[PDB]
RNA sequence: GCCCGGAUAGCUCAGUUGGGAGAGCAGGGGAUUGAAAAUCCCCGUGUCCUUGGUUCGAUCCCGAGUCCGGGCACCA
RNA sequence: UGAGCCUUGAUGUGUAGGAUAGGUGGGAGGCUUUGAAGUGUGGACGCCAGUCUGCAUGGAGCCGACCUUGAAAUACCACCCUUUAAUGUUUGAUGUUCUAACGUUGACCCGUAAUCCGGGUUGCGGACAGUGUCUGGUGGGUAGUUUGACUGGGGCGGUCU
RNA sequence: CCAUAGGUUAAUGAGGCGAACCGGGGGAACUGAAACAUCUAAGUACCCCGAGGAAAAGAAAUCAACCGAGAUUCCCCCAG
């Protein structure tokens, strides 16, 4: 079951509380442990009930530091998940990289959509814990 | 409420504590009898200042208490005659009234606050035993005798 | 007469406006409870009957500012 | 105007957070009996209210509409 | 005790498919001497095919690339879903005990030559009852009013643009 | 128990009447709307309490508008 691998990503994260990017780029790049590169993955329960037919969200987006266009769609349970590069991508262009995201996420927000657009946003390596991003 | 503990209460803590008590606990209770003040700025510097000298006179009435716990345990003389019917049945009841006046008669003018007793007020002849709470920590024990004269 | 002895809070008159606007003669009432407060500087318990705010008037000032005030404006307790 | 429920075989109603359309009663035929009834066996149902979408597939999961109801709201 | 929320588990059986295919996205490396394939042992669920869990020894072995599929491996990681269990946390329903608010049109004492009242002792009840503000329902008990015109009289019928 | 309640005495003051005016506590309906319920009548009539030669109010937590005024009360405009 448990191993001392996971309960060491565990310590390294606490996700039961919230983060902002400016560190929690920087608790992925701590959290790159592999003997191969991994991949960062970002995942948003974003607020669209797609679950609503016309609400569904079909995009694009081209990243300037590469992976570099990439295409995303939402699945039932109203949940986007999205990789943007590799993991040893400076954080610096990284935050940007997701900034990016977030605005091509935003330009396509439908009229139906009622609440919180964006409920929460996580960030996740191949073998790592998701983090929060404020 | 806010307010200021005189004693050691049973949750709230002890002597000198900032509570936030109901309104109602405070003030039909709490302030009545002496175990709480209002946290009033006045009452706060005026408790600050003498403070010291309250925990000598608590301490000196605890152990008043639990001297006289082991005084009124070791007095166990303690007899209520009524004139009962056969079968071991009083006709009236033995209260904390008679309790009262036998340990006066017999040790010092014991009041009837303290004496405490079971669901049941000793309906029958025999010998019980009658619980007494001098202080809030302080549990005596009495035996007690009944005639059914 | 229903008077808070604290705040003489009395009964007020005012209007009943229905739906339509209509307007009936009406009166509300001070939520008046006849109280025993402790007076600790005589060790008494004092009787008053006092409103809600009026107690909550004795709650914030204490009891004995509340009866020098009363016995300086007569109205003995 | 708001909220909720219902529409499924001739009739009455089940049906699952989607993987095949049911069950009684009715009907028909057969069996039993001298004959009938009651029991027994076999048979055959469906725009699953409609329409669009989701889905690999929809009675279901939605969007829209029809009708039936229940409660509430309603000062040109 | 419900219910919400967090965290850990279990949880997924139509058809070929090896067989109890949850959804999405990332993705063959990862599990492992700090006990792997196994071997006897108690159950949970179950579609009776099986999955998961505790204990005993083992001292490095194990998972996949393929047949199929709407859908891929079920190596793994993150989010989440239907259900259920446990901890923690939040509100909510009752139920029970207590006395100190409050009630007392129970008893006794006193003001007092007093079936009022007020104070005291005490019993019972007790956060209930009752009252104040607000609020849904009911409300000819009460109040203010409306209940058209034309018309071979009025009413009835008819009519009114 | 103390105390308190209560009692007695002494001193001081008040009671009641009165026209209008004034402050306050309550407060209609007829009527108008060509009916009537919002509204009007109207805070009027009336009841009650309180005073004084007057009463009330009164020295900005007020106006104004980037210039300024400077307590309250009353009259004429503003203005139907
Ligand atoms: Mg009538
Ligand atoms: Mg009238
Ligand atoms: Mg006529
Ligand atoms: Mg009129």
């Amino acid at each position: 079951k448990l191993t001392k691998r996971m309960r060491v990503i565990r310590e390294k994260v606490d996700a039961t509380k919230q983060y902002d990017i400016n560190e929690a780029i920087a608790l992925l790049k701590e959290l790159a442990t592999a003997k191969f590169v991994e991949s960062v993955d970002v995942a948003v329960n974003l607020g669209i009930d797609a679950r609503k037919s016309d609400q569904n969200v079909r995009g694009a987006t081209v990243l300037p530091h590469g992976t570099g266009q990439v295409r995303y769609r939402n699945d039932k349970n109203g949940i986007i998940h999205t990789t943007i590069g590799k993991v040893d991508f400076d954080a610096d262009k990284l935050k940007e990289n997701l900034e990016a995201l977030l605005v091509a996420l935003k330009k396509a927000k439908p009229t139906q959509a009622k609440g919180v657009y964006i409920k929460k946003v996580s960030i996740s390596t191949t073998m790592g814990a998701g983090v929060a991003v404020d | 409420m806010q307010v200021i503990l005189l004693d050691k209460v049973a949750n709230l803590g002890s002597l000198g504590d900032q509570v936030n008590v109901k309104a109602g606990y405070a003030r039909n209770f709490l302030v009545p009898q002496g175990k709480a003040v209002p946290a009033t700025k006045k009452n706060i510097e005026f408790f600050e200042a003498r403070r010291a000298e309250l925990e000598a006179k608590l301490a000196e009435v605890l152990a008043a208490a639990n001297a006289r716990a082991e005084k009124i345990n070791a007095l166990e003389t303690v007899t209520i005659a009524s004139k009962a019917g056969d079968e071991g049945k009083l006709f009236g009841s033995i209260g904390t009234r008679d309790i009262a006046d036998a340990v006066t008669a017999a040790g010092v003018e014991v009041a009837k606050s303290e004496v405490r007793l079971p669901n049941g007020v000793l309906r029958t002849t025999g010998e019980h035993e009658v619980s007494f709470q001098v202080h809030s920590e302080v549990f005596a024990k009495v035996i007690v005798n009944v005639v059914a004269e | 007469s229903r008077v808070c002895q604290v705040t003489g809070k009395r009964p007020v008159t005012g209007n009943n406006r229905s739906h339509a606007l209509n307007a009936t003669k009406r009166r509300f009432l001070p939520n008046l409870h006849s109280h025993r407060f402790w007076v600790e500087s005589e060790k008494r318990f004092v009787t008053l009957r006092v409103s809600a705010k009026g107690m909550r008037v004795i709650d914030k000032k204490g009891i004995d500012t509340v009866l020098a005030e009363l016995r300086a404006r007569g109205e003995k307790y």
